[PDB]
């Protein structure tokens, strides 16, 4: 078949009544620039693995989405991510959960597949083992947005 | 949550997903996205898929590999497939959210069974589309 | 790596592993005993499994879940399923070791591909059978 | 109804040339008694639910087997432990990875799956999430064994 990607940055509870025009194409041009990126590697012959990689990479650095910069927030205000990437041509997938001093998770999941005789790390186990193939140690601040700690606040008073 | 997932010129198939998890989480909770064949999996020889939504159904259930399956044994369609984990079975055990998937014939699936799922895809060499709401 | 699964009186199956992992495993390693679909799993409409062995290829062929699809969407056998993923599947991937299984008829299977398998079973108001070796 | 329990104590750790007529009639007396308990209950009416999380528990206890007390070493000489328990019934879940200070993953696990709103949780926050529900606090050398040790260096 045709080379081809898809993305996506999350499914949930989006109002159309709630939201305007200018906040939807926010997202819309963030995700149109995400994909045109992964056509042009396809395009240029970059591996499945490259391609799903980068594009995660990037929906991870934007903070209007749930992964990397922009987390959500655990009961704790505090940040734990978690990523995934699969080889279809190997079957070889690699894994972080609970981390939350990388600041690429998806990297750092490479890294376990391609580096590890292992498929999933997590906690500070997986964090040492990134961090000695060229991850730098960030503050789990980086991560963090208005836009989910009042979501987090938002929750919490539903709750109550 | 975020995810990708991609058929190359080789014909290869991979996926990808990361997240912070689910607002409000207990410290220490791991979702699907981090498991293999829960929020993401990828295989040659069917599909390539990452999931979004209450990630606890979608580990119960094993939603990507259960895509993969559903092909593989259940002789069913991508889009029949997608249909029936993220718009019967999954709601049916009390999950919402969605799925991306591409299989190694180059079809491509965007199901959500939620108001929204912010999504994009696109050939190599076209035109993309996005999307946020249903239809 | 220790695991159990059941049927009870009512016919509910259940299943459930534990493990210390793999020695000189890196620390922070997770294996497929503590993930669902992999190490673990339980369907009343199918099968209760508990698998042992290689646990990075039990996860990358999710194990546990394949017996219980093979048999809910392809038909096989509990037996049938078992020679696939144990005997055939596992290895293609390089991987090793075996699993327990009861499927919703009372049908028990203790499959490996290794020199042995520490492994028990009986049914209620019988006689119970161990085993370490080849049989 | 037509009952009935299996039960491992892992696959591949396992040699006939390397182990002895005494080791192997230890493991067969265990795997004995563990899967009597777990028929007895089983003929008693308890629960498939209740009976895995038995059986585990005791193979857990039990120091010839690679869980809880008797679990292998990392490459740092620490235990790191994984279990999980679910439910065909209602396909609940729970389980529990990379704990060191409980003494029964299996029961942290059975934690998880019936006082969270999780399926999975690791390492401090499972471990915190299940001293809040009443669960004991241990050290992880109480796990630790010759048998495994001495396994550690043959590995180097
Ligand atoms: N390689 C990048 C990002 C990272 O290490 O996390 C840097 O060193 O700045
Ligand atoms: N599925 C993600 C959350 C999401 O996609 O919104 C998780 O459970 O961690
Ligand atoms: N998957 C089987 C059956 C089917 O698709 O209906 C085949 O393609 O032959
Ligand atoms: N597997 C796809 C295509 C095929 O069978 O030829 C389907 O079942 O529709
Ligand atoms: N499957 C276990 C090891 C074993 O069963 O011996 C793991 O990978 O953690
Ligand atoms: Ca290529
Ligand atoms: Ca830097
Ligand atoms: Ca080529
Ligand atoms: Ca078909
Ligand atoms: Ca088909
Ligand atoms: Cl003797
Ligand atoms: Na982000
Ligand atoms: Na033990």
């Amino acid at each position: 078949g045709k080379a081809v990607i898809a993305i996506h940055g999350g499914a949930g509870a989006i109002s159309r009544a709630q939201m305007s025009l200018q906040q939807e194409l926010r997202y819309i041009e963030a995700l149109s620039a995400i994909v045109e990126t992964g056509q042009k590697m396809l395009e240029a012959g970059e591996s499945a693995l490259d391609v799903v990689t980068e594009a995660v990479r990037l929906l991870e650095e934007c903070p209007l989405f749930n992964a990397g910069i922009g987390a959500v927030f655990t009961r704790d205000e505090t940040h734990e991510l978690d990523a995934c990437v699969m080889d279809g041509n190997t079957l070889k997938a690699g894994a972080v959960a609970g981390v939350s001093h990388l600041r690429n998770p998806v990297l750092a999941a490479r890294l376990v597949m391609e580096q590890s005789p292992h498929v999933m790390m997590i906690g500070e186990g997986a964090e040492n083992f990134a961090f000695a193939r060229g991850m730098e140690r960030v503050s789990p601040e980086i991560f963090s947005t208005s836009l989910r700690y009042e979501q987090l606040l938002a929750a919490r008073k539903e709750g109550a | 949550t975020v995810g990708a997932v991609a058929l190359d010129l080789d014909g290869n198939l991979a996926a990808a997903t990361s997240t912070g998890g689910m607002t409000n989480k207990l410290p220490g909770r791991v979702g699907d996205s981090p498991l293999v064949g829960a929020g993401c999996y990828a295989n040659n020889a069917s599909v390539a898929v990452s999931c979004t939504g209450t990630g606890e159904v979608f580990i119960r259930a094993l939603a990507a590999y259960d895509i993969a399956a559903l092909m593989d044994y259940g002789g069913l369609s991508l889009a029949e497939a997608c249909e029936r984990v993220v718009m019967e079975k999954l709601p049916a055990l009390g999950g919402s959210g969605g799925l991306i998937a591409i299989d190694h014939e180059g079809n491509v699936a965007l199901p959500f069974n939620t108001e929204g799922m912010y999504r994009a895809w696109g050939y190599a060499g076209d035109t993309p589309t996005t999307g946020i709401y249903r239809e």
